[PDB]
C-alpha cells in the first residue's frame, strides 16, 4: 500500500506483491491516491524483468526516472511541470528490485496532478494446469502550492519563480549572491550543468568562511541540516537545496559555479536568531 | 497583469490609517511580483513596497518600514497595502505595478506594468 508518514515527510509505496503473477487477486487494477507538498519525498519500490514472476513487467512511462504521466494522460518530463524536482532510480541486484525516489522542490508554483502505472499484466506463472497472469497498479499523485520561495540564487535565469534571486548569465560575470537564513528557511542555487561546481557536490562540501574558506564537509559542521542535489536534470541544469532545523551553532559558508569566463558565488549566513 | 486598477485613497488625520487595493483580472497575475510606488508633488516617483508571487516574501522601503503592510490574495488576483500612522510627507499619488521576475532580486525594478494611480492626502 501507499503510506505517507507525516513525521518524516516521506511517502512510501511497495508495488510488488500487489501485481505478482503468482498470487491470486480480486482486482486486476488498483488505484492509490497520494497528496504531496514541497520537500516531500516519494519512494516507490517496484520490480524488474529479472525478478521471478515479473518477467514481462513494465513501467509506464518507461523512462520512469525522467518522466511522469501528466494529467494521467501523456508522458512528460517531470522537470517541465515540477521545476526543480529531483529523481533517482537505483537498482538492487540482490533482490532484483528498483527504488524510485522523487524529491518535491522546496517551492511549488503550480498545483499539478500526474500518475504512474506499474503494469505486470503480461507476466505469467504456471500453477498445475492453470496459467495465472499478473496485475496492474496505478498511482495518482497530487502536488499542492509550495507556500514560500527559496531565499537563494538562480544563476541560470530559468528558475525565476523558484528563487528570490534569478539572473540570466552573461560572459564576464563575477557576481556574489548573499543570503541570510534562520531555522526552517530554505536556501539553494541553480547553475549550468557544464559549469564547475566547487567544492564537490555543494552543499555536501562547502568553503567555510570562518576558517579562511577551507573546504569542509557540511556534516562536519552541522548534523541538524537537510540537503538535496542534482548534478544534471533533463533540462541540463544543476541544483542544490539546503535547510536547517533546530541548529544552534551559527554558520557562514559559500560555493561557486565557474565557467571559462564567469564566476558565480553563493554565500550563506545561517544565524539561529535571524528574523525575517 | 495587463490591466491594473487601484482603489482607495482619501484624507486622514496625522496618525490615522488608510488601505489601498490593486486588482488585475488576468490569470497571469499569479506569476508577477506585486508592488506599490508613490509620487509626491513635484518629486521623482519612489519605491514603497513589494510582495512576491507566493505572497510570503515582502520588501519595504525604509521610508515606510514599520508602518505599511503589503499582502495579496492570488485567488482574487488582488493585492493590498495597509498604511497606518500616516504622516504629512506620505501625501502622494500611489500607483501599483507588477513585474515578471528576473535580472536580479525579485523586488528590484524595472517594473513592467502600471496602474493609473490614486491620491492619498493626510493632515
Ligand atoms: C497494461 O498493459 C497491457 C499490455 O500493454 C495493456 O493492454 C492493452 O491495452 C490496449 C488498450 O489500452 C488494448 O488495445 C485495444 O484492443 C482492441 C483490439 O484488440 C485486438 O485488435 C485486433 C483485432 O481487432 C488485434 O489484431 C490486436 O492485436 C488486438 O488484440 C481495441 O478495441 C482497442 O482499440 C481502441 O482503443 C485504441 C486506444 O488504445 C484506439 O486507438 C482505437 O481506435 C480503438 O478505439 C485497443 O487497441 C490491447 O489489446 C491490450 N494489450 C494486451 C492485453 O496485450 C493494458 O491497458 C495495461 N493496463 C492498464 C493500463 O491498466
Ligand atoms: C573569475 O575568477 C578568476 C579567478 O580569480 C578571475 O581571473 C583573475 O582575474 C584577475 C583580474 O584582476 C587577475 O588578476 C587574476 O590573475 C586572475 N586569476 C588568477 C587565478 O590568475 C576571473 O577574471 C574571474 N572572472 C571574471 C571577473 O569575469
Ligand atoms: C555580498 O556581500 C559583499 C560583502 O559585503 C558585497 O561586496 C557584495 O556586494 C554583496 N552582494 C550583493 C549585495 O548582492
Amino acid at each position: 500500500i501507499c503510506k505517507y508518514d507525516v513525521t518524516t515527510k516521506v511517502a512510501t509505496c511497495e508495488i510488488i506483491d500487489t501485481i505478482d503473477s503468482s498470487v491470486l487477486k480480486e482486482h486486476h487494477t488498483v488505484h492509490y491516491s497520494i497528496t504531496l507538498s514541497r520537500w516531500d519525498k516519494l519512494i516507490i519500490k517496484y520490480p524488474t524483468n529479472e525478478k521471478t514472476h515479473f518477467e514481462n513487467f513494465f513501467v509506464n512511462p518507461f523512462n520512469l526516472k525522467d518522466k511522469v504521466l501528466y494529467n494521467y494522460n501523456k508522458p512528460i518530463n517531470i522537470e517541465h511541470i515540477l521545476p526543480g524536482a529531483i529523481t533517482t532510480d537505483i537498482y538492487d541486484t540482490r533482490t532484483k528490485i528498483k527504488q524510485y525516489i522523487l524529491r518535491i522542490p522546496p517551492y511549488v508554483h503550480k498545483d499539478i496532478h500526474f500518475s504512474l502505472e506499474f503494469n505486470n499484466s503480461l507476466s505469467l506463472t504456471k500453477q498445475n494446469q492453470n496459467i495465472i497472469y499478473g496485475n496492474v497498479a496505478k498511482i495518482f499523485i497530487h502536488i499542492n502550492q509550495g507556500y514560500k520561495e527559496i531565499h537563494g540564487c538562480d544563476f541560470t535565469g530559468k528558475y525565476s519563480h523558484l528563487f528570490t534571486y534569478s539572473k540570466k548569465p552573461l560572459p564576464n560575470d563575477d557576481d556574489i549572491c548573499n543570503v541570510t537564513i534562520g531555522n526552517n528557511t530554505f536556501s539553494g542555487f541553480a547553475c549550468l550543468s557544464h559549469f564547475e561546481l566547487k567544492p564537490n557536490n555543494c552543499f555536501s562540501s562547502v568553503y567555510d568562511y570562518n576558517e579562511a574558506n577551507k573546504v569542509k564537509k557540511l556534516f562536519d559542521l552541522s548534523t541538524k541540516v537537510e540537503l538535496d542535489h542534482i548534478k544534471q536534470n533533463t533540462s541540463g541544469y544543476t541544483l542544490s537545496y539546503i535547510i536547517f532545523n533546530k541548529e544552534s551553532t551559527k554558520l557562514k559558508f559559500s560555493c561557486t559555479c565557474s565557467s571559462n569566463y564567469s564566476n558565480y558565488t553563493i554565500r550563506i549566513t545561517f544565524d539561529p536568531n535571524y528574523i525575517i | 497583469q495587463v490591466q491594473l486598477q487601484e482603489s482607495g485613497g482619501g484624507l486622514v488625520q496625522a496618525g490615522g490609517s488608510l488601505r489601498l487595493s490593486c486588482a488585475a483580472s488576468e490569470h497571469t497575475f499569479r506569476d508577477y511580483a506585486m508592488g506599490w510606488f508613490r509620487q509626491a508633488p513635484g518629486k521623482e516617483r519612489e519605491f514603497v513596497a513589494a510582495i512576491s508571487w507566493s505572497g510570503s516574501i515582502k520588501y519595504y522601503a525604509d521610508s515606510v518600514k514599520g508602518r505599511f503592510t503589503i499582502s495579496r490574495d492570488n485567488a482574487k488576483r488582488t493585492q493590498y497595502l495597509q498604511m497606518s500612522s500616516l504622516k504629512p510627507e506620505d501625501t502622494a499619488v500611489y500607483y501599483c505595478a507588477a513585474r515578471w521576475p528576473g535580472g536580479g532580486m525579485w523586488y528590484e525594478p524595472p517594473y513592467d506594468y502600471w496602474g493609473q494611480g490614486t491620491q492619498v492626502t493626510v493632515s
